[PDB]
């Protein structure tokens, strides 16, 4: 039994966390799934829970060859119902975030606290307030998820195909997820703590 | 007293075909209901005291009202293919004497 | 006018001198007339874009676009500002630079300043990696079809202002970009076209004192409409004849268009690339719309990948065509680019409604209600899409009855009564099968010779109405259900592979009931095919049928249709 | 099936203090209720199949819905002093799955 | 005029002769002027009083009242009638005999005829028991104070008409009844009085040929008003002084009247024996009604039992008398007989409202709410009936409280608060006990010196509110209830004799709660005395308390007052 | 176990008779008993039941010394609730019978079929239709019951005390119950059959 199951059962064994995890496991299940109820019970989970319970559940370590430890981690936020089936244009996905005033508040904190300050990996303010601004993006419209199942590269589900002339305004917005030194060293510092904590 | 319980069970141990690896909390009902007793209940518990009845073919008739749930809750998990499976109405939330 | 970049980076230190040159700015030309003017802002923004204090320290020269410290810095000013920072260690303030609210290119360019608690250090602590170029590498930005100009300058200005005793040289590597001698501005030779090359990643050579340092140098050539639409190499017209489908909306015929531009972006592509239907008969408007949607592909020019847009144009119908239409046309469409000419040939054919001359079918002589015997079909069964050919069964003893299933437009005939089946004088009948149309009156008929044949065994009294109330195999073929063809039922049993779509049950029609479709004959009664037509709870680990029913279930599934329940359980 | 019964019992054999000599017909409920089963009932009958639960202190929780009466009738007789004694609601008239 | 009997019996036979004498009738006189006239009916009634056929066969002579067959009988007539009998073997028809709808005495007399299928037999088959008298014996009927007359005749007329050759003699045994020689009518000598003798059962001697036969002979002397009311031998006046009772309706004083008549029967006794209240003050009407109801007794006169009526006359009040009334009167009543004089002396007294000078009571220092300590009572406790003396407890620390129980008009004092009991400075108090009246303002007060005394032990947290929720003995005296006097409870346990009124329970007050009265202090709360104040079901073999509660229960009875249930179970 | 219990259980063992006997055992019980519901369920019992079931239940044999066989028989029609507590005048009790047209129909048949025809004991019509007219009087206002518990003398619960002058009209109406040769030989012929039937 891997580590992404050990940190899932520690949310199961809690009273306060399993009651919240059952609330989005139910709204994100089956082929008749409903997306905007599936997302609304994710904001409530990563908002109204203890920070060591959420950060251990989502960001969890693995090996590169350990297939059933990354395949679960990709499927923890239930991407078959949360992420849309067709990949939209990645500037269009930001427009729907700017329209709702909760996703805008959750996005501006991530552009604040996890901005790539130095190309070595130095963050702007803290490498502790980076993941607090990061995990606030999960229940929103711009939900990031782990792309592969062998590594911890994380990006949106979006493409810059039909961009028109705003290619760099889209390539940098995707490079703020897949070419961030700050966010990658923050998630690496958290996974090197989770492989210290109950390993 | 007839009150609510709770426990931890595997999901392969439920016997509904869902193959998985997780644990779920499970609320069942238990207790005794000697305060919802009737005249027929004392009657049947004395007719089954000296064996005054021939017990019918099939089951035994129970004397006291059985302690049963009133409401249910759904139980959600992930399977071996890492897909979210829900089973509606698997765990209780409140018990009662019936 | 546009800036060559969008973000500028500079470092400030404690107690540096007044009039110290910080950086240049650059602005290219859209036209042979535009001269750049440069103004600063007034208030230093910070992290989360809030004004800290008015710029009393940085001034500008508009001529070369030079940023320079007028008043200087002390720790009292950097405690005056860092308390205003809403509680953060201050490493980024910025200003706006306009040339012609919120800073956005090509109007604005935001200039950062990363302050440090030290003064400017001595020259010995300057490694040559921070003597050539700044840490944050530039990313340049050139529109095509432009007057060639000057978009970058090399020298770090406070470095040579404060360490002038070290010689530093800069150079560049048939390319349009050149570096002038003894004046380190970088310039473009000729006007660029994106369609030849679109990304130039150059390398700039720096030499200090002695160390050679090189950095990347990205230049992204932008785009305009310098391209007209073109056939994909001489495929001028596709055509298609409507023969059988005739539904509401169907792709009939298709062509492609190859534009080489990208600029009509996804927001306003619908305003420009518009498909002008050239007119003709109003039947073309009543029956055709020319649907269109673009997609971008990539093509090679001289070793790179330049992208382009592909515009597909599809004839799509509008209504149910009737059968008896027999016409032909020439459907022309103009295509705009802000202009190409396309057309289609379309013919519409008549269709006859012939049936086979003689239908022949046996009937099992112990059959029950709603049993399917044989299919009746117009000669071309599964090719029609939008035609209503309803079947009625006229005689010349009522036993059979036809109801056309709407999916295939085939009539399935079923037994409606059992008492009228065993009669001795009606052992052979005559059912003129009649196949009528609905959007035209054109019907048809065909001849039948039925032979009701079999044994006769009366049934058991301990039988429920449905085959699927049964649980095991022996209680399936000894007891009759409702829609059975030969009085018995039939047991189907699958595998032991968990929740599978192939499960086990007792069914009347092993090819019609646990099939995936709640047929019309199956949805006649609640008892015929309950495990594929019910609307109830399925107690046990299941997976529901998608309109209704049981798609998959763990083990054996036995259903009570009178109580609306199923149990799925091994 | 969960259906109505009937029988003959003495009245001293009821255990309610009435001393007499007569016989009374007595209707009780019996049967099984496998058609009112729930998802929780299969769940609990499998968790009590492999012994996956620790059974709580007190009673055993029952899996199937118990077969209980719905309505009652009075029973009248004469005692040893030849006085008519009635006991209300001592014999059932209709059963059901609960 | 009245008949000497009410029913007459005669036998008819087949083919008897015309003009054959059947029977005489008799009718006595009310007066010296009345001569009896006799008419028959017209239609023979039958079983269930329905006319069969018109009398064509029996005629009458009005002079002696003789019934005789005019036309005669045959089997065709007795099949003409017996089919009309609604299907019965015919052994009784009858007629009416009037002398001055439905036959009732003293207007009518119904004459039976029992027909037989034989003819009249020969004389040899006549035993002398059916030669003297008929089978159904007569019962005679004589009013008193009448002219003496002739009420019976002996001879069986068709017997001597058809067997004349046998000599039969008849006689009677200081009696008024005599039998005349050579004329067998029976007559009365003098006018009778019922009050001397009322039943004469005589014996008539018959001699045939040779056999002596005697039969009973009842004569019931009827009645008139020949009697005036009389005191029961010189008891002329009873008197009674109203001192304490004063309720709405109470028997105060009583006399008796002895009439010797019976005739004013139960239907119309209220019209004749009427109690005329002779007047006086209107206070006598406001406060007295003279109630009266009769009863019949028996008394001996000359060895027999003659009955008579006894008329009791009782003063009964009407309203609640106030206390302060002080009067005296003479209440006279005339009594009618269709006339006697009765009276009463009635005095009404004042009553004072004095209380004892000093009340003295301890209080257990750990006591709970609603505990009864001691009774407070006006000096004459259980003798008053209609006075409201409500008690209020005025102080000069609220701990106690008095509420008068309405049954005894005694005030029971109870503890209302527990927090205000343990205070050190209020260890001795002053409760002026005040006993007020309601129909007069006259109140009273008395002095108290309370000593709150005891230990103090705090209670257990695992205690319910009631003592009677407990089941056994040890859970009774370790745990406190609600109305407890010393913090503990007390267990009472009875016998094993089945459903007994003396059963077992855990009670606060073993002398106040399982007692039979739901007292006012007991009905204060649901928890104090639930097994004598509840309104619920008692599951088990019980027997209910008659207002409410548990009168008797098999074994032990434990009650849940919050759920309103008791269990009675050993 | 005596005979008046054997013929009671034969009404218990029937389905048709115990359902009727339970209907007046319930309305004639307890100290709070109600009289006019207690009587209405007696007419229904002796009317809508089989004649061998009713005639065996009421008229049942015994010995003179057998106390618990006559004491039950006196208490079969539940006299503590059916018969009134105070004994009224016995001509008044006939008046309430004449007012209701069911008791009048039940009384006229008894004055028809059980009239004392001969002083030896010969009845008028049949000694079989005498008890059918007799048992129709039980649920009515003029309910007869066994007076003692040692013999089969049966009379009303009435007295001729306050009769006035109608003494013989009351004495004969009581002598139609306690001096009937016909009714006494009819009930004796029925008890001599019940001591032949299951003795
Ligand atoms: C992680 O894996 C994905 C696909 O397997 C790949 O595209 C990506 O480059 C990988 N990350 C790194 C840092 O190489
Ligand atoms: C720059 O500094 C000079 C003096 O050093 C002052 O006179 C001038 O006003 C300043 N200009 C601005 C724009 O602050
Ligand atoms: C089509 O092109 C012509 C050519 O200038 C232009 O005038 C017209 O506005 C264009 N229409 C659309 C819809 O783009
Ligand atoms: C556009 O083209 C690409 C590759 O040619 C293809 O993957 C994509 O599905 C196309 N989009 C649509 C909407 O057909
Ligand atoms: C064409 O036929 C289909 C067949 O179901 C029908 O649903 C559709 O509405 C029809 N189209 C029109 C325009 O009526
Ligand atoms: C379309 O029809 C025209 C009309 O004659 C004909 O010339 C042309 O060849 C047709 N198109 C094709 C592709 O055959
Ligand atoms: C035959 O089926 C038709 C369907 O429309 C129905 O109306 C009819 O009642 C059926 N025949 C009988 C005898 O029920
Ligand atoms: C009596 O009989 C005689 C003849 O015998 C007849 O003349 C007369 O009318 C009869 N009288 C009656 C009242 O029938
Ligand atoms: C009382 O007796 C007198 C005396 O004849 C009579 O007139 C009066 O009517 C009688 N009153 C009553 C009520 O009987
Ligand atoms: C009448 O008197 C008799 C005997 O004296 C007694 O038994 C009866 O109860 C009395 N009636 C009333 C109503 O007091
Ligand atoms: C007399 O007092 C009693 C006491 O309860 C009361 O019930 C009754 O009504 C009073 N009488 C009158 C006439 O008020
Ligand atoms: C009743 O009062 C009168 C009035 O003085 C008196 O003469 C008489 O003696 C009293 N009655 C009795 C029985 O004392
Ligand atoms: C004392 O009893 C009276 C009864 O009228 C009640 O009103 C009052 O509330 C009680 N005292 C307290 C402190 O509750
Ligand atoms: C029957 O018994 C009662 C009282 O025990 C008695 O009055 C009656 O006379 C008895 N019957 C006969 C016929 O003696
Ligand atoms: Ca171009
Ligand atoms: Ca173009
Ligand atoms: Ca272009
Ligand atoms: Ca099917
Ligand atoms: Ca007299
Ligand atoms: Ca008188
Ligand atoms: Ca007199
Ligand atoms: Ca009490």
């Amino acid at each position: 039994s891997d580590l992404c199951l050990k940190f899932a059962m520690l949310c199961t064994l809690n009273d306060k966390c399993d009651r919240l995890r059952k609330a989005y496991g139910e709204a994100c299940s089956g082929p008749h799934c409903q997306r905007h109820v599936c997302l609304r019970q994710l904001l409530t989970f990563f908002e109204k829970a203890a920070e060591p319970h959420a950060q251990g559940l989502l960001l969890c370590p693995c090996a590169p060859n350990d297939r059933g430890c990354g395949e679960r981690r990709r499927n923890t936020i239930a991407p078959n119902c949360a992420l849309p089936p067709v990949a939209p244009n990645c500037l269009e996905l930001r427009r729907l975030c700017f329209s709702d005033p909760l996703c805008r508040s959750r996005l501006v904190d991530f552009q604040t606290h996890c901005h790539p300050m130095d190309i070595l990996g130095t963050c702007a303010t803290e490498q502790s307030r980076c993941l607090r601004a990061y995990l606030g993006l999960i229940g929103t419209a711009m939900t990031p998820n782990f792309v592969s199942n062998v590594n911890t590269s994380v990006a949106l589900s979006c493409t810059c195909r039909g961009s028109g002339n705003l290619q760099e305004e889209c390539e940098m917005l995707e490079g703020f997820f897949s070419h961030n030194p700050c966010l990658t060293e923050a998630i690496a510092a958290k996974m090197r703590f989770h492989s210290q904590l109950f390993s | 007293g007839c009150r609510l319980r709770s426990q931890l069970v595997p999901v392969r141990a439920l016997g509904l075909g869902h193959r998985s690896d997780e644990l779920v909390r499970f609320r069942f009902c238990s207790g005794s209901c000697r305060r919802a007793r009737s005249p027929h209940d004392l009657s049947l518990a004395s007719l089954l005291g000296a064996g005054a009845l021939r017990p019918p073919p099939g089951s035994r008739p129970v004397s006291q009202p059985c302690c049963r749930p009133t409401r249910y809750e759904a139980v959600s998990f992930m399977d071996v293919n890492s897909t979210w499976r829900t089973v509606d109405r698997l765990s209780a939330t409140a018990c009662g004497c019936l | 006018l546009y800036f060559s970049r969008d973000a500028y980076w500079e470092k400030l230190y404690v107690d540096q001198a007044a009039g110290t040159p910080l950086l240049y700015v650059h602005a290219l030309r859209d036209a042979p007339e535009e001269v750049p003017s440069f103004r600063l802002g007034q208030h230093l923004y910070g992290t989360y874009r809030t004004r800290l204090h008015e710029n009393n320290w940085i001034c500008i020269q508009e001529d070369t676009g030079l940023l320079y410290l007028n008043r200087s810095l002390d720790h009292s000013s950097w405690e005056k500002l860092s308390v205003r920072n809403h509680g953060f260690p201050l490493l980024t303030v910025y200003l706006k630079v306009f040339l012609s609210g919120e800073c956005q290119w090509p109007g604005c360019a935001r200039v950062y300043f990363s302050f440090f608690n030290t003064s400017f250090p001595a020259c010995s602590s300057l490694k040559p990696r921070e003597l050539c170029f700044p840490e944050t590498r530039p990313s340049f930005r050139i529109r095509e079809n432009r007057p060639p100009g000057t978009f970058h300058q090399f020298r770090l200005l406070p470095v040579q202002f404060l360490c002038p005793n070290i010689s530093v040289a800069y150079r560049l590597l048939g390319l349009p970009f050149r570096c002038a001698p003894d004046s380190l501005e970088v310039s473009t030779r000729w006007a660029l076209d994106r369609e030849q090359r679109e990304k130039y990643e150059l390398v700039a050579v720096c030499t200090v004192h002695e160390e050679v340092v090189m950095v990347p140098f990205p230049v992204t050539v932008y785009d305009e409409d310098d391209s007209a639409p073109t056939f994909p190499a001489g495929v001028d017209t596709a055509s298609a004849v409507v023969e059988f489908k005739r539904k509401e909306d169907t792709v009939v015929a298709t062509l492609r268009v190859f534009d080489a531009d990208v600029v009509p972006a996804s927001g306003e592509l619908v305003r420009r690339y518009t498909s002008t239907l050239l007119p003709g008969d109003t039947w073309a408007q009543q029956t055709f719309r020319v649907e269109h949607w673009p997609n971008e592909t990539s093509v090679q020019a001289n070793g790179s990948f330049v992208r382009a847009t592909v515009h597909d144009y599809r004839l799509v119908l509008n209504r149910n065509l009737s059968i008896s239409e027999n016409r032909t046309m020439q459907l022309a469409v103009l295509v705009n680019d802000s202009v190409l000419l396309l057309h289609f040939n379309v013919s519409v054919l008549p269709v006859s409604l012939h049936l086979p001359s003689t239908y022949s079918l046996s009937v099992s002589r112990r059959a029950r209600r709603f049993a399917q015997i044989g299919k009746v079909c117009v000669e071309n069964c599964q090719a029609f899409s939008g035609i209503n050919v309803q079947y009625k069964l006229h005689s010349s003893c009522s036993t059979l009855g036809v109801v056309t299933s709407a999916e295939d437009t085939s009539g399935i005939l079923f037994v409606n009564d059992t008492k009228a089946l065993r009669r001795p004088k009606c052992a052979e009948l005559h059912y003129m099968v009649v196949a009528t149309d609905q959007q035209t009156s054109r019907q048809a008929q065909a001849q039948l010779l039925v032979t009701v044949e079999g044994s006769y065994v009366a049934e058991e009294a301990g039988c429920p109405l449905s085959c699927a109330v049964s649980k095991r195999r022996l209680e399936c073929e000894e007891c009759g259900g409702l829609g059975s063809p030969t009085g018995r039922c039939e047991w189907r049993q699958g595998d032991g592979k968990g929740i599978t779509r192939n499960f086990s049950t007792c069914s009347p029609s092993t090819k019609t009931c646990p099939d995936g479709h709640c047929d019309v004959v199956e949805t006649q009664d609640i008892n015929i095919c309950p495990q594929d037509c019910l609307r109830g709870s399925i107690v046990g680990g299941h997976e529901p049928g998608e309109p209704r029913g049981i798609k998959a279930g763990y083990g054996t599934c036995n259903c009570f249709p009178e109580e609306e329940k199923c149990f799925c359980e091994p």
